[PDB]
């Protein structure tokens, strides 16, 4: 999930926007 | 600010800034 993708690994705008409503 | 390791309040902040008026969901589990 987001923690794996953005905290443990390096985040990206593409991935962050998958969590916008 | 997006292209780095973002944890906890830092991650929530990034979601807030990117998503704007849409809002977002933060599901760490």
């Amino acid at each position: 999930g987001i923690v794996e993708q953005c905290c443990t690994s390096i985040c990206s705008l593409y991935q962050l926007e998958n969590y916008c409503n | 600010f997006v292209n780095q390791h973002l944890c906890g309040s830092h991650l929530v902040e990034a979601l807030y800034l990117v998503c704007g008026e849409r809002g977002f969901f933060y599901t760490p589990k």
